[PDB]
DNA sequence: CATATTCTGCTGAACAAAG
RNA sequence: CCUAAGAGUAC
DNA sequence: CTTTGTTCAGCAGGTACTCTTATTCAATATG
């Protein structure tokens, strides 16, 4: 049924503005405060209120709606919760950035170290892009380890001007795992920089200071890089055996409760520090479990926990495994086979595949009759229809609906029907290294279990018939169908932009047959000439006057093959040593669509620039070039069938 | 243009930028032995005036950054004394068409 | 108060509606949708000016849909009340909490807390009214009210008024 | 949008309809014909919406305009009537 | 290098 | 990697080749604005040959006997001799041909004659000859002024950029200069009157087809040339003293500082 | 069947944008989700039957839009939100080209 | 001259085995690689490092790091690229999508 | 710009905090900027009547208070359809509190208030409120304090009361 | 007697040292 | 149902 | 106001497709 109608206006995303959650924004958008690590209550049959599967965050069962939006699992996007962290922790993906920011801002007064009074700060701040600005500011302000409450005057280095500096000594800051340690110059004193004091020094950074560091006033302030509220994703993000994220959130809540109890009841600073470190580790491994050096946070089963960063990165991650490339419907895949009796732009589709893949045809006064006939036929015979989509969104399955009687189609409905002849379908062989390896063919339904495609079109696909499989995608709308037929059609892809020369040509048996046919020895009697002439679909119906009239009417192979070549084609290629007369019958001269002389072989009908294929497709159009492919293949294959060709061991003996 | 033999002391490099509009350009004699612009790989570079740059950005509907970039350390850029923001027209003997005119903005 | 403002509305037309009367369909569907409507952004929308030629522009086909999305621009008359603004009105009803006064297309409710102590409710007289020592305010009586608060409601707005200030009340 | 729209008298794009433009015109017109859009050409028995759109384009009876977008956001409105379909 | 076969360096 | 690098390159409606940011990669696609599939290998007759052969092929003098033309070539073969204005036309046409010869010799250092160009003039000439039944004996109806003015107008009608300012006009001339060189090489007065023997209707038909084919060969805005180039480079790599093949391509795309066989050439 | 990355690249090379969109949205996963123009986040409580849209925090009810994105895209944005990143989706241009 | 040498190297690689690729493809490649004033490598550290949109950049390599940097820097993505529209499931401004098809009321009335 | 959720001041006519979309200058549909003009009761009523009669003429081709009410009701029924309860209430409110009759008097009033060189909202309120004295108008409209001289405001209100009819 | 927890590839960036 | 491993097919 | 001379720094590995098989922390401890 899809998604029901929504009165909200429909727009398209024009701009995506990235940023960070402010803690107040998380608390504002969250619909619940998650406190109990248990996912289910003591009854083990319902979602515990305040737990990680709080119904306010979305319904975990199909039978129940979401408690917040009162929608089903189909509609409900899922609504975030919030965990109020006992103590602020470092975001694992920003620690380095944090290490830079605290290295660019005085750790006592919370102001940027080198103001514009410094000579190089005019050059640094003049940079436009935020990343380059921050890189310059970091690489110049890291070496300064004093707040410099009094700096020499910009006009002259004679008098001293006092800015808003406190004159303290900035520490050298390193990272030891998930924490930062600062060493102050000995008048070194090493101590761990608490996340609370770093957050405090971040909140005191002036707007002008952190907007010169690349941060934004509205979308990403530096103090928001410190996690004080964890946005709990809805159960749609971590569907259920609970997901890895659910167990990680349970561990995070357990650590939070342990830290809260230790703080409230009073404990040695050793235990408080241990609980804080455990909470930091749990949060960091929840967001990223591939931290260098630190051991992986193992799951209950002893395997590494799949973190969010793990879910995003990689070939099978969200971006590359579900967005750039995703599994699609209305696609078939099967072994391919050659068919010399198919047109270049045609593909043979097994009857079962045609009965499975379906196209929605919008019911129109121009096609009510045949769509009604297909609906009557049903899905169990070909041609037929598999579904009827009503204008209200309800879908009638042609199976099980025969009991109610015949269906009366109305204009605007859709008949989801079996793909029939002349339906444009994208056809692919993978890896599909280039655009010619993915082309629009016309369906020809055939009673066998393999895709069937012309021999000439196998070259762009790099496809053999030794077990190769190929894919078939069916467009589901008239726009996609039309642009597929007018842009990706096989005849339009004859000439490749890859090398400005045709990519499809006469190959394999047809090429050998066309070489043998055009030899000067090859003479064809009346009956075989008639058969070969009839095999050319666009033959004008006139028998050419035989090359030899007496004492026996004989047609040469060139004369019969010239029937396939369209009228008005002139080609003149001169091989090595050929003259206007051809003692060796090499070269090629075709005048007005008749082969004057020359043996037809790879250099003429093959996929080479200046050949017959290129000339025909540049003179008569791609459609006539495909017709030439078909005619040449048909006539040459008939002649080779009735002439025979072989090879054996004796052919390798000198 | 200052042309030196081996090197410049860094204590003199800092004072090389003088009071505007005076600009000091330093060149090494060893690096100036061969005129790179006579190489067949180096195409023809022509500095554009302010009016020509304005016309170029107007006709092609471009912004400053959307032009192809040429570093203000490229040997040709040093050769012609390009300053930041100035656009060079590049005349190239192309092979699909006889003449191709590109434009590169100094950065 | 009454203003004229430049508004725009997006209209989605089905493919079946691209007859020669497409302009008529767009003009009719702009009406019955914005005429006399209410929103918090511009208050009430009463009527459309310059109906002879409304700017409809070209109209963009939504891809994969075929429906055309027009951005029709027009001139509209609006009535947005404002805080601390004096306006005339007509009394329509009285109650224990206060009285409702008809100002244009809206009803402004003045509470009993926003009248001088001399004015008191009186349900003995039919219909019930508000009587004071020197004057009485009854149904269908002209009265000037100063609006000091605006409350957004569904398809309507209920402002908050007063007559406590000097030269406010029945004329 | 008044600033964006390049005036008709000084459009500087190709007067010839591109293959992508022709493909999208045929697709949109066939999609509309499938949804019972009015036909401005006489029909000689054809029933495929795509070839109905092709017949409409051949004799220039498609009431659409291409809004060709320049890289700066400015656009030109070329009516399908005045576009030359050479391909 | 690369990666693979960062940089060098980084 | 190549496809991801070049995925956002596109030919826009001002023929510039820009990425997603709008940065100009090429001010015209392929430096000529031509679709790749509409390009064929053709020979430039001006660049090759000898100076004496070049004069015999192109130079036509209406006032002398060393480079005169047979009066039976054209209808007005006896009236053109002694003319001053037509001799001026021949002088400027041959001067332009000499300039094209020098320019093409400058462009291609090795003097290669066969290069990929959009429109195949030879096939158009042959089509006209076969369609109009050139008997090669009757004097041509064409006048020399007709030939020169038709060639000039045909060059004026080969438009790639439609702008109406000096920058766009200069870019248009630079884009069509090589095809104009080929066109002048083929449609010369001597060659048209003698080697091909076009008639007035045949010459006009040739001009019309050349203009139509050139306007058809222009690249279509919206072409995703970046992915096309990435695929057209990657696909031949699959079919594959100094390193070559896949390792050398790897080295080139990575721009590796250290390379296996760093070699240099001295002339 | 997997309509992988480089099949998408081939379809891009062909120039068929609408077929690529139909492959990636209608064939595989089309998800309608509601956002607001104040904050681009998808935190819009949308009671469709009651016809009520409300983004808590922004405290708006008359500035809601609907968009059609793949469910994979929605899941990506929700994981980014769970990872302290705001993928604010805005339906109008705030900057010129 | 660096771009010219890069094109010559690419052409030598392509034509080493006798295959031929049109000039314009390699010209586009070497123009993209040299459009920033220096040789841009076809790698994450190369093209993938450019203010061309967070969603496009992340789809190639180092996805999560790119998202983190974009969130920290509050980058604005204008969705002018193919990858952005592919991720958001909308018609990319390419090929048939490089323009807007609209309706002329006056012409439609002019037909009848 | 986006500003996420930006704070804003509460509207107040005393401070003249109309709104970001009710500023003095507004961009018209033609692309240029025009001063935000505000219609008094009679001027807005005349504008509405002109719009409705123009719509009636377009559809056709394609004074005492009671007769005025009858005419406006007939015209409203003839021109537009239903769901005009708000429009009907506004029309009857305007006809009841009609400070002016026809075009001449409203034009004279608007040109006089234009010659005053005052805020459009304030002049529209002055044309709407039928005040008597100067201090009374000042205490009715706090935005008029310390803007114009007492004598000038009193005299212009005197001429406005003179232009009062019926 | 049943649930809970204990191969294959480098250049820099950084640190100590000093006249 | 998930995860992992292995074997294999076409390039 | 410039000089070398050691020590630590960060991963990725092509596109599809088919099948099978094992596995979901052991057990001591307390209710
Ligand atoms: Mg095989
Ligand atoms: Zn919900
Ligand atoms: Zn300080
Ligand atoms: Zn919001």
């Amino acid at each position: 049924v899809g998604q029901q109608y929504s009165s909200a206006p429909l727009r398209t995303v024009k701009e995506v503005q990235f940023g960070l959650f402010s803690p107040e924004e998380v608390r504002a958008i969250s619909v619940a405060k998650i406190r109990f690590p248990e996912t289910m209550d003591e009854t083990q049959t319902r979602a515990k209120i305040g737990g990680l599967n709080d119904p306010r965050l979305g319904s975990i069962d199909r039978n129940l709606k979401c408690q917040t939006c009162q929608e089903g699992m189909n509609e409900c996007p899922g609504h975030f919760g919030h965990i109020d962290l006992a103590k602020p922790v470092f975001h694992v993906g920003f620690i380095a950035k944090i290490k830079k920011v605290c290295e660019c801002v005085c750790m006592h007064c919370g102001k940027l170290l080198l103001d514009e009074h410094n000579e190089l700060m005019r050059q640094a701040l003049a940079i436009k892009d935020s990343k380059k600005r921050f890189a310059a500011i970091w690489t110049l302000c890291k070496t300064k380890m004093v707040c410099e409450t009094d700096v020499p005057s910009e006009d002259d280095p004679t008098q001293l001007v006092s800015r808003g500096g406190c004159g303290n000594t900035q520490p050298t800051i390193r990272k030891d795992g998930l924490k930062l340690v600062g060493s102050w110059k000995k008048d070194p004193e090493l101590r761990v920089l608490s996340t609370e004091e770093i957050l405090n020094i971040f909140k005191h950074i002036s707007v002008k200071d952190f907007t010169s560091l690349g941060f934004n006033e509205v979308f990403s302030r530096p103090e928001w890089m410190i996690l004080t509220c964890l946005p709990v994703p809805p159960p749609p993000v971590r569907p259920s055996g609970e997901d890895d994220l659910t167990f990680k959130l349970a561990d995070i809540l357990k650590a939070n409760i342990s830290l809260e109890t230790l703080e409230h009841n009073g404990a040695p600073h050793h235990a408080i520090e241990e609980a804080e470190s455990l909470l930091q580790f749990h949060v960091a491994t929840y967001m990223d479990n591939d931290i260098a050096g630190q051991p992986q946070a193992l799951q209950k089963s002893g395997r590494p926990v799949k973190s969010i960063r793990a879910r995003l990165k990689g070939k099978e991650g969200r971006i590359r495994g579900n967005l750039m490339g995703k599994r699609v419907d209305f696609s078939a895949r099967t072994v391919i086979s050659g068919d010399p009796n198919l047109e270049l732009d045609q593909v043979g589709v097994p009857k079962s595949i045609a009965k499975t893949l379906t196209y929605p045809e919008v019911v129109t006064p121009y096609n009510i009759d045949r769509l009604t006939q297909l609906v009557r036929n049903g899905p169990n015979e070909h041609p037929g229809a598999k579904y009827v989509i009503r204008d209200s969104g309800d879908r009638i399955d042609l199976r099980y609906s025969k009991r109610a009687g015949d269906i009366q189609l109305q204009y605007g409905w859709k008949v989801e029907r079996h793909i029939m002849d002349n339906d444009p379908v994208l056809f692919n062989r993978q890896p599909s290294l280039h655009k010619m390896s993915m082309m629009a063919h016309r369906v020809k339904v055939i009673p066998y279990s393999t895709f069937r495609l012309n021999l000439s079109v196998t070259s762009p696909y790099n496809a053999d018939f030794d077990g190769d499989e190929m894919n078939l995608h069916v467009p589901q709308s008239e726009e996609t169908r039309a642009e597929l037929s007018q842009l990706c059609a096989v005849p339009l892809q004859i000439v490749s932009p890859q090398s400005n020369k045709p990519c499809m040509g006469i190959v394999q048996d047809t090429l050998c047959g066309i070489r043998k046919l055009t030899l000067r020895d090859t003479f064809i009697e009346l009956d075989q000439v008639l058969n070969m002439l009839y095999w050319v679909p666009d033959w004008d119906g006139v028998i050419p006057t035989p090359a030899i009239i007496k004492p026996k009417p004989l047609w040469s192979g060139k004369q019969i093959l010239s029937v396939a070549i369209p009228n008005g084609i002139h080609l003149q290629r001169f091989d090595e040593g050929t003259t206007l007369l051809s003692p060796k019958d090499n070269g090629m001269l075709i005048i007005d669509g008749q082969i004057i002389f020359g043996v037809v072989e790879k250099k003429t009908v093959g996929s080479s620039n200046g050949g017959l294929i290129h000339v025909v497709t540049r003179e008569k159009g791609p459609q006539v070039c495909a017709k030439l492919f078909g005619n040449i293949q048909k006539v040459v294959n008939f002649w080779l069938l009735h002439n025979g060709f072989s090879t054996g061991i004796g052919d390798t003996i000198a | 243009i200052f042309v030196y033999q081996n090197n410049i002391t860094p204590s003199a490099m800092k004072l090389v930028p003088s009071i505007p509009p005076a600009t000091i350009e330093t060149f090494n004699e060893a690096a100036l032995v061969v005129n790179i612009t006579h190489h067949e790989l180096v195409p023809k570079h022509i500095r554009l005036s302010s009016d020509e740059k304005r016309e170029l950005l107007k006709r092609y509907r471009l912004k400053e950054s959307q032009l192809p970039r040429i570093q203000r350390a490229d040997p040709v850029a040093l050769y012609l004394g390009l300053k930041r923001g100035e656009v060079v027209k590049i005349i190239r003997k192309s092979e699909t068409s006889g003449r191709y005119a590109s434009y590169r903005i100094c950065m | 108060m009454f203003f004229i403002k430049d508004l725009s509305l997006n209209i989605t037309l089905h493919p079946s509606f691209f007859g020669p009367r497409m302009k008529q369909y767009l003009k009719t569907k702009l009406l019955e949708e914005v005429e006399g409507s209410c929103t918090g952004k511009f208050g009430y929308i009463l009527c459309v000016l310059d109906y002879d030629n409304i700017d409809i522009q070209r109209g963009r086909i939504l891809p994969t849909d075929g429906s055309a999305e027009f951005n029709v621009k027009y001139r509209a008359v609006v009535f947005k009340p404002f805080k601390g603004e004096v306006v005339d009105g007509t009394v329509v009803s009285c109650s224990q909490h206060g009285f409702e006064v008809q100002v244009g297309p809206m009803k402004v409710f003045v509470t009993k807390h926003l009248m001088p102590q001399d004015l008191t409710f009186n349900a003995g007289s039919n219909p019930p009214s508000y009587q004071s020592s020197e004057d009485v305010i009854t149904i269908k009586s002209r009265i000037r009210v100063k609006i000091e608060g605006c409350i957004s409601q569904v398809s309507s707005i209920h402002a908050i008024g007063s007559i406590k200030e000097d030269y406010l009340g029945a004329i | 949008l008044k600033e964006k729209a390049i005036p008709k008298d000084q459009r500087a794009t190709t007067p010839y309809m591109t293959k992508y433009e022709r493909a999208r015109i045929l697709g949109t017109r066939a999609l509309q014909i499938s949804m019972n859009a009015p036909v401005f050409v006489d029909l000689e028995g054809e029933t495929d919406p795509l070839r109905i759109a092709m017949k409409e384009l051949a004799e220039k009876k498609i009431p659409l305009v291409i809004r060709r977008y320049l890289p700066d956001g400015s656009f030109e409105d070329w009516s399908v009537e005045e576009l030359i379909v050479d391909l | 290098t690369x990666p693979g076969v960062t940089x060098p360096g980084v | 990697r190549l496809v991801k690098a070049l995925e956002d390159i596109m030919v826009h409606y001002d023929n510039t080749t820009r990425n997603s940011l709008g940065n100009v990669i090429q001010f015209i696609y392929g430096e000529d604005g031509m679709d790749a599939a509409h390009i064929e290998k053709q020979s430039l007759d001006t660049i090759g040959g000898s100076d004496a052969a070049f004069e015999k092929r192109y130079r036509v003098d209406l006032l002398n006997t060393d480079h005169t033309l047979d009066p039976s070539l054209l209808e007005s073969g006896s009236e053109i001799l002694g003319d001053l204005k037509l001799q001026v036309l021949l002088d400027e046409e041959y001067k332009q041909l000499v300039k094209d010869r020098k320019f093409l010799r400058e462009v291609f250092v090795d003097g290669e004659a066969n290069w990929p160009l959009p429109v195949n003039i030879r096939r158009i000439i042959q089509n006209a000859q076969q369609t109009f039944h050139i008997d090669h004996t009757k004097p041509s109806d064409l006048t020399i002024k007709d030939i020169v003015l038709g060639v000039k107008d045909l060059q004026e009608n080969l438009l790639v950029l439609r702008g109406k300012n000096e920058i766009i006009q200069n870019a248009q001339r630079d884009a069509v200069t090589l095809f104009c060189c080929l066109l002048r090489s083929r449609l010369a007065t001597r060659r048209v009157l003698q080697e091909y023997r076009l008639t007035k209707q045949a010459f006009d038909w040739v001009l019309s087809n050349i203009e139509a084919q050139f306007l058809r060969s222009v690249v279509h805005p919206g072409e995703m040339v970046g992915v096309l180039a990435a695929q057209s480079i990657g696909e031949p790599a699959t079919q594959m003293k100094v390193t070559s093949g896949v390792p050398r391509l790897k080295e080139i795309l990575n721009v590796a500082k250290n390379m296996k066989t760093p070699s240099l050439t001295v002339y | 069947l997997r309509f992988g990355e480089m099949e998408r690249d081939c379809m891009i090379a062909h120039g068929a944008a609408s077929f690529l969109k139909e492959r990636l949205m209608e064939a595989s996963d089309a998800f309608r989700v509601h956002i607001c123009g104040i904050c681009g986040l998808m935190t819009v409580i949308a009671k469709l039957n009651h016809n009520q849209f409300e983004c808590k925090g922004c405290d708006n009810k008359i500035d809601i839009y609907q968009i059609h994105i793949p469910y994979a895209a929605k899941l990506l944005f929700q994981e980014l939100m769970a990872m302290n990143i705001t993928p604010r989706l805005y339906t109008d241009r705030s900057r010129d080209f | 001259a660096g771009r010219a040498a890069l094109y010559k190297e690419v052409y030598n690689v392509i034509a080493s085995d006798g295959s031929y690729v049109n000039y314009r493809h390699m010209a586009l490649l070497v123009d993209v690689m040299t459009t920033q004033g220096g040789l841009t490598s076809v790698t994450r550290h190369g093209f993938n490092r450019s203010n061309t949109g967070a969603l496009m950049r992340c789809s190639f390599e180092e996805t999560v790091e790119i998202l983190f940097e974009a969130g920290a820097s509050a980058e604005l993505d204008d969705c002018r690229g193919v990858s952005e529209n592919v991720i958001l499931g909308q018609m990319a401004p390419i090929g048939t999508g490089a323009f807007d098809v609209m309706i002329d009321e006056e012409s439609l009335v002019k037909y009848m | 710009r986006r500003r996420l959720k930006k704070v804003e001041e509460e509207e107040n006519a005393a401070t003249l905090q109309l709104g970001q979309e009710f500023q003095l200058k507004q961009i018209n549909h033609q692309g240029e900027e025009e001063e935000l003009i505000a219609l008094n009761l009679s001027e807005a009523r005349l504008v509405i009547k002109e719009a409705l009669v123009e719509r009636r003429r377009a559809f056709k081709r394609s004074e005492t208070r009671e007769k005025e009410l009858e005419s406006i009701d007939v015209l409203l029924e003839q021109t537009t359809g239903g769901n005009n309860k708000d429009l009907k209430n506004t029309m009857q409110y305007l006809t009841n509190f009609s400070r002016f009759r026809d075009q001449e008097t409203v034009g004279a009033v608007i040109q006089l208030l234009k010659s005053t060189g005052l805020h459009p909202f304030e002049v529209a309120q002055l044309g709407s409120l039928a005040c008597d004295t100067a201090d009374e108008a000042k205490t009715l409209i706090p935005s008029l304090n310390n803007k114009i001289s007492d004598d000038e405001l009193e005299r212009i209100l005197k001429e406005l009361s003179n232009l009062e009819t019926l």
